[PDB]
């Protein structure tokens, strides 16, 4: 029953007493559900230290990743450069998922095709999709560069990229002088970064490897940024700001903000702004490389330094106060321009707010999770604020990332009660929050999910998500926020304070009960 | 727009595409001709997508693992294959259920064995049965086991088969293994057949010689609703309000008890035809049950499908079926009240995956709005003859639309309104068209029933009529 | 008794058992206490239509006011001039109050003095205290100008400011080129916004009525904002950075956004940036005056119109979509300077954030409360997101303005359930959420008070707050966002419908009880 | 000391209306303050002290209200004498479970020739409610000091010999007040549980988490501990000479100090008491000497510039007086680089009394001198 005043949506409307009867009939008739105390008594022993040790001797199952994989990274760098189609070489069903997936954290259209490769290419290849793809591809979104990355059925089969376009450009299907670069991404080695770092490079050897004899290092007067795999349109925002303030020339290459951001006006555009081709046609020209997020740029690090002979320094993350000043400093030592007083007088308010909020902040405990170099920089700066990171996961890490973690906590005194954990689920952070409790946890919308477990077993025992990464599906607009620099490090800080502060107005809102610390003034 | 000028867009339309592109994609856009009941003379549907053209169509693990068997509550769903296929589909579709998730309840969590250069090697069977100790280990209120393939297990040549039947031995489970790799078939289509064989072949025939359950003559179970926002709790709810006892209901809140009790039914009804209309045959050749399909989308069609049930009974459950829509009908004549006039002679065009392009109809006629643009991902040709008696004349269908196609239609028709998915959304609300997400039902719902058309009728409101689309436009420029 | 390792704070160490035990002792033995069961019967009371009709008869009772006093509002404008050190004329207890609560709501230093008048004073006036005020503050602080300002026992015994100032220069206390502009700002008149506008206008009057002469309007090619009352320093910056973009010559006269901001790098900055002596001179020179809250700023709008005979625009304030284009456009028509494609960006980048949030946002109730301008510019953003905000209370509001947003509501379809109260303070709103329940309220940190009180009603008719307006103080650094131009409009946007799902996944955060609803994707 | 401000000179003192409504009588939560007056010394001390307490905001306890007679350019013309009455008719109306009404004097309300006295004895008389006109004008005196006294006068006179002729209430010879704590984060509850654990029975506790009918009881107890001595020193002198109780002031800050104040209120009564005192301290040594090994090598040698607090910072090895810490001037200092915590008027934390307070407070102080935040004042490349 529905009143027109008041109309129900689901929730509550599924809480009628109705459809409460109705539920109840359906469980006790035919579903043959597991008595409620066995239920109970399973969620307490799956909250127990003794189920943490038999989770944590899982070796052939994951529940609920922190990851995805290479090619969605792929179709996210090739979304960055100027009017260029990601195309990704095997089957449809990826595509519709990677463009599903950036739908919803992005709220925005996102282009991408597939050459719909299906059984009969499992016995012949797709040399026929790839041509039939690039040429129609070519003649309906008019691109000026197509991208192509691979789903893992084309790299299990074993399809070679290069020798397919090679013969699509000579049958005639494409322009012999069409941009076409190609990248593999096996989706069961590494993550989606892996492909981002793949695809990059793929693109970049396109366009520099044979054309390296008319090149001189810092000819130019710029410095290539290379963003790597990043989700907030803010922190390529928040780059070029800081390189325009400082007066330093720069080439961001992979820069996807204008069309993950178009605007609504009327009409909808397949391609804005974006990395010319003629940027990386002359990115070997620059003085320098820089890296933000170097753990998951490895390839590209090496095809930079053997090949554009450029000395990549050896940067952290610009993320929080330390690591802020050192991308600085290092551009400034690059580029030959002094940090400008606007800078200055940015960071000195950061630690203006890093001051104020330090008695909220001091000793809260943290479990969080996400992409290594995310992770590693969240890492510096809640040591910063003198947070205690307790639980800090990473499926997509390895060793050396865990190595320099444990010597970022090592340096610190606020680092004694952490542990880095690679290779791990969030089955495995769950368990990790039920036997020792953070006061948060920081990450994409799945913790949500784990929020509502702790919250099953008491509102004391309950950990608040606070939603920093990607993806972000249950919020909206916080893909504009800001990650990097200054404004990202006070932007964090914000966010964190401010769940604090609301947690422990939630907790002391009870009159009579909890209320004498109901404080207007905190 | 006339029928010639549907026919010179179309034509228009295909212009821009290569000889061999043009040439199929012609077969799959035609002009709707109400009186023709066999559709193949018009236009041609589940065919190969072209190559690069930025389709909307998913894969056959998407139309088993995310459709048929993901919604089973009970049941724990291995993605066998690499981390992408299960990370992508966790928790996007929403199949509503009750249950204590992580303990009793497994719908919105993703098993997978996250396969790795080593496993693609060597193969991942022996990596499948540690697995499912695992799983065993760590979840033992899990009532059973599917293990839907992703691309890579069919080219391997594991076999997910043996080791299913061998582990199913050991610790007296069922385990069902499910081929729907994503390159078999062109869409989720053929995902839903293979899922639709599984259940088949391994859940539905278990309690056969079991007659230990009590059956009456009102025993009917729900095929192919999915429970999308409580879609399905709202079909049963009137369905049990008519006297009929609902024993069972998959894949939406569905358990593996229900799936195996319903051989046991008096009549099978029928949602969405296309994914469950293999397992209705089989199961009227088998065990004899008449099966049927109902329409509780508006009030109009969910009357004649209410009495077109209580028909296939006694008197008695004809009397409650008018009972039902007697007590139902002051409320929605009150939606119709206070939303049909700010709904009324407005333009729709849809696009939907097999069932919805032509199921939602009746309930946007119910409020006023005529519809002029529809198609499918997927859908076979029954679909469409299915489909072409319930367009408008003159109307325009399209089969596995791509985005430039679909993008050229909406640009040279004008609707009022357009129901797709999440990937057209944005794309049609940037060019200044509100747009209402007709999968999830743009998370909310549900849709069916007279309480899903109260909350249709809300949205198709508050959507159509936000003032968000007056402001597209500068006022300087 | 207290763990070393693990210390609570007063919540929740008092809801240890011996600490309730103590409570509970002291409570029945000593307090003479009501029964619960009359508390819980005189609380449903205040809950109910008839209290809510006993309320709304007060004539001489104020509880729990929407509104501070007139020298709070000038010590506000005189804090964004340059090298302005704020003087208040009275007793010293005022100025203490003032200083508390900027500090607390910025969270900065905030320089303010007295000249402490006493009982003595109360007979003879403050002569005296205003030349020692005047010369001591003059040879602590050294400020560039003193503007001066009252407390109510200076405005009941008369003192004459004009004349004590003249005294106090005729007689070498401070030099007669000393710029100590002055306003009389009584409390019992008005509000802090009446006190913004005095200050200014008095300024505004020293700096330019007797060099009006030589005063040719478009001269010097640029437009006078003033910006009347306001406490998000963001709203300065999107003001001035919209004009930069624009290519607009601006004086944004009192601009405190430098002072409020200062930097912590080890030094104490008492003053910073803010309006110079010479732009203020210069005002009655530029092509038009540009008032951002006009309905508390009518005495300068009188001052400006008749003295520098500036045609100023009838202009709304620049919140929300239409208001912001008005302004826009307002802008461009006066200086001749086309809007730009990135302004006309960003714009369309705020309607695609309404198309995206407007299935959340359309049909939620609101009861919200600030000053007039700010109220005004969240119902109109609120109308135009599809909102319905059904309790408008404006303290400080008069009948015009009330007038006027009515004529605003009844121009939008989701005005209709809508009433605007003046005069009623945030008891008479306790009473309407009470009774004419909203799905949230907008105001400033008062109304935690009242979401507490809506809590002891039940879950189900706790109204929860969203802090937007003056002051908040149970936050950290929201007086760094912005409400103004499409900047604010999207952050404000950003904060409803995260506000609005918070709302949600706590709604359906019960494990087999609500969580049915509990969606990854929103 | 104790003389008048310099005018011109910024300064954190306050009003004899905030040394009266917020200090001492506001606190009290079952009764109604009326800041009679203008909105503005209502408005900016709504809540602004964490003075805390048990009750039903609204209903039974109003101690974060606003409750103001909101002066118009009228009431000061004609005076708010009517107004003032038809407010405590308002209040009666609207608020019947309040337990009295303090009606607390801005500065207009001196200066236009306002009686407040005689609409209290009217209107008191007229509902046998209890109505006490302070007259608390922020112009009177040049601090809070007189506030203080002035309150305190309007206790004595209106609130204190309410039950001088009534002997219902049964005596026993371990009671005790506590007068003067104004439970700012909990600290008399602090103060309370060390009392109440030592065997006494504290029958008055004000102002924190106050009660009127505590004050009418205040004169029945055998003992008078007084925690702010500057501010009820007047009353504890008048309850000395009119009843005959014995006062002495207490502190609770720090272990050292506890137990010194705790064995000196012991030795005020019987050999019980000091058997339960030498009890009490033997239960919480061990928490307080875990407290010190924990934070104590953390802060040894630290300077403070700020008796009463030297105790508790000479507990956690520092030294009082380049200060490490201090104990509207905290930004000042925050902006120059030094660590600052306020020690006795702290907005956040709490309590610090007690052996309770003690672990709280050397958090804080290990917290706030020892963050990072203090050691990234200087950009690296400047
Ligand atoms: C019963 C209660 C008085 C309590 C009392 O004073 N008891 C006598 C005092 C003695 N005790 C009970 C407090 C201690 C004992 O003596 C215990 S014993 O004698 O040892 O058993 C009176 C006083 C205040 C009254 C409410 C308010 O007006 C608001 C409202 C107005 C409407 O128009 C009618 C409803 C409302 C809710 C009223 C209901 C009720 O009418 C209240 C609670
Ligand atoms: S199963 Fe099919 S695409 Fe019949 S794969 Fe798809 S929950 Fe659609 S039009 Mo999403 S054939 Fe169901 C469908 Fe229809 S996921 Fe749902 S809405 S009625
Ligand atoms: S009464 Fe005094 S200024 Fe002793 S006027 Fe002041 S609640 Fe301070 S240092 Mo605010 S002599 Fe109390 C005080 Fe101390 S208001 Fe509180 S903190 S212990
Ligand atoms: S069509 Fe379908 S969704 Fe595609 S892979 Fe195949 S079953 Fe799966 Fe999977 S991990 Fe990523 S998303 Fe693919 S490249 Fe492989
Ligand atoms: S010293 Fe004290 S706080 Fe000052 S007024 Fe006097 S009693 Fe009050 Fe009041 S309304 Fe504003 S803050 Fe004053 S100017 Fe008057
Ligand atoms: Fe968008
Ligand atoms: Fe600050």
């Amino acid at each position: 029953s529905q009143q027109v005043d008041k109309i129900k949506a689901s929730y509550p409307l599924f809480l009628d007493q109705d459809y409460k009867d109705m539920l109840a009939k359906k469980r006790d008739g035919f579903e043959e559900k597991y008595p409620q105390d066995k239920i109970d008594e399973v969620f307490q022993w799956t909250t127990t230290k003794e189920y943490q040790e038999l989770n944590f001797q899982r070796e052939a199952l994951t529940v609920n990743p922190a990851k995805a994989c290479q090619p969605l990274g792929a179709v996210l760098c090739a979304l960055g450069f100027e009017k260029t189609m990601p195309y990704v070489h095997g089957s449809q069903g990826c595509v519709a998922y990677f463009r599903s997936y950036f739908n919803r954290h992005f709220r925005e259209p996102v282009s991408c095709v597939s050459d719909s490769m299906t059984e009969d290419a499992a016995v012949f290849g797709g040399q026929q999709n790839m041509k039939d793809g690039l040429q129609n591809c070519k003649a309906t979104y008019k691109p000026d560069m197509i991208a192509v990355s691979t789903t893992c059925m084309a790299e299990v089969i074993g399809d070679d990229l290069n020798a397919f376009i090679n013969n699509s450009k000579k049958e005639g299907f494409i322009p012999d002088e069409f941009p076409v670069p190609f990248a593999h991404t096996p989706s069961f080695v590494g993550s989606h970064v892996t492909g981002w770092d793949n695809m990059f490079e793929g693109i970049a050897r396109y366009f520099t490897l044979k054309s390296m004899d008319d090149k001189v290092v810092g000819s130019n007067k710029k410095i290539n940024i290379v963003p790597g795999f990043e989700t907030y349109l803010g922190n390529f925002r928040v780059i070029k700001r800081m390189l325009s303030e400082m007066g330093v020339g720069y080439s961001l290459l992979s820069d996807p903000e204008e069309v993950l951001d178009t605007p609504a006006d009327g009409q909808f555009r397949m391609y804005a702004g974006g990395t010319t081709q003629e940027e990386m046609k002359d990115a070997p020209n620059a003085l320098n490389t820089v890296l933000l997020q170097p753990w998951h740029l490895e390839k590209t690090k090496k095809f930079v330094e053997g090949t554009w002979k450029h000395e990549v320094p050896k940067l952290n993350i610009p993320m929080g106060l330390d690591w802020t000043d050192e991308f600085l400093m290092k551009v400034s030592e690059i580029s030959g321009q002094p940090i400008p007083a606007s800078l200055t007088k940015e960071r000195g308010r950061l630690v203006d707010m890093m001051t104020d909020s330090h008695t909220w902040l001091h000793g809260k405990r943290f479990a969080l999770w996400g992409d290594p170099d995310f992770v590693m920089g969240l890492v510096k700066f809640l040591l910063e604020l003198g947070c205690e990171p307790v639980h800090i996961l990473c499926h997509n890490g390895n060793k050396r990332w865990k190595k320099a973690v444990d010597a970022i906590l090592a340096a610190s005194p606020y680092g004694k009660n952490a542990t880095v954990y690679i290779g791990k689920d969030l089955w495995h952070l769950r368990s990790l929050v039920f036997t020792d409790k953070p006061d948060f946890m920081i990450g994409n919308s799945y913790g949500k999910f784990i929020q509502r477990d702790t919250l099953h077993k008491g509102k004391e025992f309950e950990v608040p998500l606070i939603r920093i990464g990607f993806p972000i599906f249950d919020r909206h607009h916080l893909h504009r926020s800001t990650t990097l620099g200054y404004e990202g490090a006070m932007q964090i800080l914000t966010t964190l304070v401010n769940s604090i502060l609301e947690r422990l107005d939630e907790e002391t809102r009870g009159m009579q009960a909890t209320d004498y610390n109901h404080d207007l003034v905190r | 727009m006339s029928r010639e000028e549907v026919e010179s867009l179309i034509q228009e339309v295909l212009e821009v595409y290569p000889e061999k592109a043009r040439k199929d994609r012609n077969k799959h856009l035609a002009v709707n001709d109400p009186a023709v009941t066999q559709s193949k003379k018009c236009i041609i549907s589940n065919k190969k997508s072209q190559p690069g053209l930025m389709t909307i169509r998913g894969c056959a693990y998407a139309g088993s693992k995310g459709v048929v068997w993901g919604p089973i509550k009970d049941m724990i769903h291995i993605s066998h294959g690499p981390v992408g296929c299960g990370q992508y589909s966790r928790a996007g579709r929403r199949n509503y259920y009750i249950g204590t998730t992580g303990v009793n309840a497994f719908v919105t969590m993703n098993f997978t064995s996250d396969f790795q250069e080593k496993d693609i090697v060597f193969g991942g069977d022996k990596k499948l049965a540690k697995l499912i100790d695992e799983v065993e280990t760590l979840f033992p209120l899990n009532k059973g086991i599917s293990v839907q393939s992703e691309c890579p297990i069919g080219l391997i040549g594991d076999d997910i088969e043996s080791v299913s039947k061998v582990k199913g031995a050991e610790l007296s489970k069922t385990i069902v293994p499910v081929r729907c790799e994503g390159f078999r078939g062109v869409s989720q289509s053929l995902g839903h057949h293979i899922a639709n064989d599984a259940v088949r072949d391994w859940v539905l025939g278990k309690r056969d010689e079991d007659t230990t359950f009590a059956s009456t003559p009102y025993d009917v179970a729900i095929i192919g609703d999915y429970n999308i926002g409580g879609d399905a709790w709202s079909s049963r709810i009137l369905l049990e309000e008519m006297g009929l006892r609902c024993v069972a209901q998959w894949s939406g809140d569905g358990s593996i008890s229900e799936i195996e009790l319903t051989p046991k039914v008096k009549l099978n009804l029928v949602h969405c035809y296309r994914s469950m209309n293999y397992i209705s045959r089989h199961m009227e050749e088998k065990y004899g049950i008449p099966w049927m399909e109902y329409n509780f989308f508006g009030p109009t069609k969910t009357i004649e499908s209410l009495r077109a049930i209580a028909a296939k009974f006694d008197e008695s459950i004809q009397k409650k079926c008018e009972e039902v829509i007697a007590k139902y009908k002051p409320e929605w004549e009150a939606v119709v009240a206070k939303y049909r006039p700010r709904l009324e002679g407005k333009r729709v065009m849809l696009y939907i995956g097999g069932l919805r392009p032509r199921h939602v109809i009746g309930a946007y006629e119910d409020l006023g709005m005529e519809v002029v643009g529809t198609g499918y991902e997927f859908a076979h040709n029954d679909d469409y003859d299915r489909t072409m008696k319930e367009m408008g004349d003159s109307t325009l269908l399209y089969d596995d639309v791509t985005g430039y196609e679909f993008e050229e239609f909406v640009k040279r028709i004008k609707p009022d309104l357009i129901g797709s998915g999440i990937k057209e959304k944005f794309i049609f609300q940037k060019m200044g068209i509100p747009f209402r997400e007709m999968h999830s039902w743009d998370y909310s719902g549900p849709y069916h029933g007279f309480d899903g058309f109260a909350i249709f009728a809300r949205d198709m409101d508050m959507t159509l009529n936000n003032p968000c689309w007056k402001k597209l436009q500068a006022p300087w420029e």
